[PDB]
């Protein structure tokens, strides 16, 4: 098979997908890119407060999705690279 | 100050009936209502204008001597005829124009008075001439005059 | 070399921790809003219930100030008819 | 707690004076005031005395309920108008 869930298998196993997250996590918050999320649930509840917590919260996810800089894409790759060549 | 005992009396009653925590002042509110207790009836402005013209302290209340003053005067000049007649309105409640009976007793028993059902209608015989058994406004005028 | 697997990986825990926040973010402004409301709507009641409370007392201080002239002026006028 | 704050700022704003107003100009047209004079004073007539909270508990029940719908709603939302400007 594709068989990229063993090593998603391993990844977890050894601690390795938490850790990697947390410092995913950790980056986010210092680069205030969790502000930039609070800020942008605030935008969209303040246009129109009518609509639902399920409308708002799709329409959120995939614009926050894209606020993730890609010097942080990159270290989460090197990470989750560096693991598979071991 | 040349009030009668009973014009000083009015004055310090009303005071004391709306000083409620006995701090022997009298805030917006309650100079207004004291006021009235004494038929004089102002503009928010008029009342709040004394408060501060006498306000020697800045603590927006007017004392008692203060109030005296001001009230005193306005009850020197009041009209004689004025008061005869706000009377007589409050005696007939019944709105008549014709002071009967169960309203002289309804006055007795209303100021603790105690009077035989005999001392009204003599009280009455004593100046509703002529017709009938009650009292009419005029006839009143000149029992208070 | 048929490292694209990496790229795949690497995109889905990126998406997982996002959603993740972004739920929890949502989840917060919407309970702190909902919980704002909750404070107004229990003062409003409340400054409400005092505003026809001040307005009780002052027709109670109008009733007696109104009570007192008259019976100053049927006691006045009484008695001294009473002469 | 910090409610204090805010009752402070209601009159620090002139805000109380606005509301206060509009509520009794409402139910002061709709006759409410009136009736109410009416039966304390009534209740008065007992009088010698009786306090405050004696009057109060005979009457207030029977008189927040007169409060016009029309009256009560408008007097809620300039109040609720009031705190949200604020939180």
């Amino acid at each position: 098979a594709q068989l990229k869930s063993q090593i998603q298998q391993y990844l977890v196993e050894s601690g390795n997908y938490e850790l990697i997250s947390n410092e995913l996590k950790a980056r986010l918050l210092q680069e205030g890119w969790v502000d930039k999320v609070k800020d942008l649930t605030k935008s969209e509840m303040n246009i129109n407060e009518s609509t639902n917590f399920t409308q708002i919260l799709s329409t959120v996810e995939p614009k926050a999705l894209e606020m993730v800089s890609d010097s942080t894409r990159e270290t989460v790759l090197k990470q989750i690279r560096e693991f598979l060549e071991e | 100050s040349e009030l009668l005992e009973e014009q000083k009396q009015e004055i310090y009653e009303a005071f004391s009936l709306f000083d409620m925590n006995n701090d022997g002042f009298l805030d917006y509110h309650e100079l207004k209502v004291a006021m009235k207790a004494l038929g004089f009836e102002l503009p928010k402005r008029e009342i709040l204008d004394l408060i501060d013209e006498y306000d020697s302290e800045g603590r927006h209340l007017m004392k008692y001597d203060d109030f005296y003053i001001v009230m005193g005067e306005k009850i020197l000049k009041r009209d004689p005829l004025d008061e005869i007649k706000r009377a007589f309105q409050l005696f007939d409640d019944d709105h008549t124009g014709k002071i009967s009976i169960k309203n002289l007793r309804r006055v007795a028993k209303e100021l603790g008075e105690t009077l035989t059902d005999e001392e009204l209608r003599a009280m009455i015989e004593e100046f509703d001439l002529d017709g009938d058994g009650e009292i009419n406004e005029n006839e009143f005028i000149a029992i208070c005059t | 070399s048929k490292q694209v697997i990496t790229e795949q990986i690497a995109n889905d825990l990126v998406k997982e921790v996002v959603n993740s926040s972004v739920i929890s973010i949502v989840k917060r402004e919407f309970s702190e809003a909902n919980y704002r409301k909750d404070f107004i709507d229990t003062m409003t009641r409340e400054l409400y219930d005092a505003f026809l409370h001040e307005r009780l007392y002052l027709i109670y201080m109008d009733s007696r100030a109104e009570l007192k002239r008259n019976s100053t002026l049927k006691k006045k006028f009484f008695e001294k008819w009473q002469a």
